[PDB]
């Protein structure tokens, strides 16, 4: 029952700021 | 000649399974043992992967034996096939390996090619090795708008392969969702082309590489890990590049790159010239050849048309294993501010620059459209220059209402964004 919806990506500043080891972790 | 019942397959050593699935061709495979791949993506075993509307191979990187389940296939049918050219992926993925663990950066590669070499297989199998020894993060960089890798068509992209890519997706894989996934998704750095072929505005292409080239750079200035991984860059068809391959040339200064693999024979006209051209700069010890790639084969827009559907349709709804729910809302036309871009069809030549859109079902209706950062009172300059939040779906444009039925993939309200017409339609 329970849902999930695509991301809006990130802007310039945010996405080189941004580490994949969030993602991984 | 049909059949829904598992059928026991043995893959020998070093062939492909070569398979071709075509629209509604839905096939399962199960692995019993062995170690098999698809584009260096390593199929666990006891694991069932699920394939369709894709063509590709199953690679056996020890004697396979897996179980496989498709109405559309037989027996007599299947198509396995000894592949003599890994050894060149291989020992160009382990020199990429050394560059990464002993310079002061990783390598930035450029792939080129004719049509159909093999340029995007090498790319995704050289990602996946990244990952396999080291757990490097390489930044995949896509510069082929036909291509939709990690989103739709008409972008190109630079995306961390931080973990395994989706052995089932002609897309590679799935960008950042709410939930809960099967597998680590990714995080993409997406710029908007927008058109059907890079001839139909050069200068606009061109500009999209300069943009992704400036972050692309401030992403590896802030992380260590990307910058020793390095970058590996995928080009469309040689053929669609100017003569002179002034186009390379940008691309090889906005995206630094250090590298170039050429696919061809060393007696086709194209190795002396991209020596004679790109060696001064890049130094002839850095540029490499591959010759032809076994399996690899030609493909047509037919097909191209097929794969740009699913990714579209994968954006907004996931896939099969993942499925996600995006957000239908009604809204008026006066909610919505929608550019387009210059191209040769409806311009002559093309330029770096917008023009306003006037809503009509002729002009929207089935439309992609780019969401900008930028505020909708932006001028044109500002929302060229925009990163892409994401994009919409317009399924129906009403006249007498004067409203749109607009599809989203995130719930909740319209983003009171400037927004860009795309080429791309989808129907549903
Ligand atoms: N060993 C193989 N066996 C069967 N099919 C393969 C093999 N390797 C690659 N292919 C398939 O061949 C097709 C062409 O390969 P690919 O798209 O990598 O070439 P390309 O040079 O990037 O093409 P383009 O010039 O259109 O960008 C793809 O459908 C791919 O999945
Ligand atoms: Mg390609």
């Amino acid at each position: 029952k329970n849902i999930q919806s695509r991301n809006w990506y990130l802007s310039d500043s945010q996405w080189a700021a941004f580490k994949d080891d969030e993602i991984t972790s | 000649t049909g059949d829904n019942e598992w059928h026991k397959l043995v893959i020998p050593k070093g062939s492909d399974w070569q398979i071709d699935l075509k629209a509604e061709g839905k096939l399962i495979v199960k692995v019993n043992s062995g170690i098999v791949e698809i584009f260096g993506t390593e199929l666990a075993v006891d694991d069932e992967y699920t394939f369709q509307n894709w063509k590709f191979p199953i690679y056996a990187v020890e004697e396979t034996e897996l179980l496989w389940k498709c109405p559309d296939l037989t027996t007599n049918t299947i198509t396995v096939k000894p592949n003599h050219t890994m050894k060149y992926i291989y020992n160009l993925h382990f020199m990429l390996e050394k560059i990464r663990m002993s310079n002061f950066e990783g390598p930035r590669v450029v792939i080129v090619g004719g049509s159909q070499t093999g340029k995007t297989s090498l790319s995704r199998t050289l990602c996946s090795y990244a990952l396999k020894f080291n757990a490097y993060q390489p930044l995949y960089i896509n510069l082929d708008p036909q291509q939709p890798i990690f989103t739709v068509p008409g972008c190109i992209s630079a995306t961390p392969i931080s973990d395994i890519l989706d052995a089932q997706l002609p897309t590679w894989g799935q960008s950042l969702t709410s939930g809960a996934t099967l597998l680590h998704n990714k995080q993409p750095m997406v710029k908007n082309f927008g058109l059907e072929r890079i001839n139909e505005n050069k200068d606009l292409y061109l500009e999209c590489i300069s943009q992704l080239g400036q972050v692309v750079g401030q992403r590896l200035h802030l992380d260590p890990q990307v910058r020793r991984s390095g970058c590996i860059v995928d080009t469309p068809s040689i053929s669609q590049l100017d003569e002179n391959l002034a186009e390379l040339h940008h691309i090889i200064e906005k995206l630094n790159v250090n590298i170039m693999l050429v696919l061809c024979s060393e007696t086709d006209p194209l190795w002396e010239k991209v020596k004679k051209t790109f060696g001064p700069e890049l130094g002839n010890n850095n540029i490499f050849f591959i010759p032809k790639l076994d399996g690899v084969s030609a493909v047509d827009d037919v097909y191209k048309r097929s794969l740009q559907r699913t990714s579209i349709r994968e954006y907004f709804y996931g896939s099969l294993d993942t499925a996600l729910s995006p957000y239908a809302i009604g809204v008026d036309y006066e909610d919505l501010t929608i550019w387009k871009p210059s191209n040769v069809f409806d311009n002559e030549v093309g330029r770096v620059e917008l023009f306003p859109v006037t809503i009509t079902p002729s002009n929207l209706q089935h439309a992609i459209i780019a969401i900008t950062f930028a505020e909708r009172r932006a001028d044109q300059a500002t929302v060229i220059k925009s990163p892409i939040l994401g994009f919409a779906l317009i399924t129906e444009v009403n006249e007498k209402r004067r409203k749109l039925r607009v599809l989203l993939p995130v719930p909740g309200r319209l983003p009171s964004k400037a927004m860009i017409l795309t080429s791309y339609r989808y129907l549903e």
